[PDB]
């Protein structure tokens, strides 16, 4: 019957999982890796990327 | 300074080339503007 205590833990865990997984979102950019973008692209619009 | 002037897009900021690589660098972010006037005949004249 200890579902109330488990609900808080599950909610916090899924919120943290969503936050950590959000880093893989492209947001329409060329790539999700900053190093590759800086290496294979000049500053003029890498800045806006 | 007098340059050939055959690269109009290179003088403006945002492009660098071989002339920018060796003769005089033209960075992609230059605050200066492009000013020109009809004086090629006087300056130009083997030589």
């Amino acid at each position: 019957a200890l579902g109330k205590l488990q609900d808080v833990v599950n909610h916090n865990a899924q919120a943290l999982n969503t936050l950590v997984k959000q880093l893989s979102s492209k947001f329409g950019a060329i790539s999700s890796v900053l190093n590759d973008i800086f290496s294979r692209l000049d500053p003029p619009e890498a800045e806006v990327q | 300074f007098v340059i050939r002037g055959d690269e109009v897009r290179q003088i403006a900021p945002g492009q660098t080339g071989n002339i920018a690589d060796y003769n005089y660098k033209l960075p992609d972010d230059f605050t200066g503007c492009v000013i020109a006037w009809n004086s090629n005949k006087l300056d130009s004249k083997g030589n």
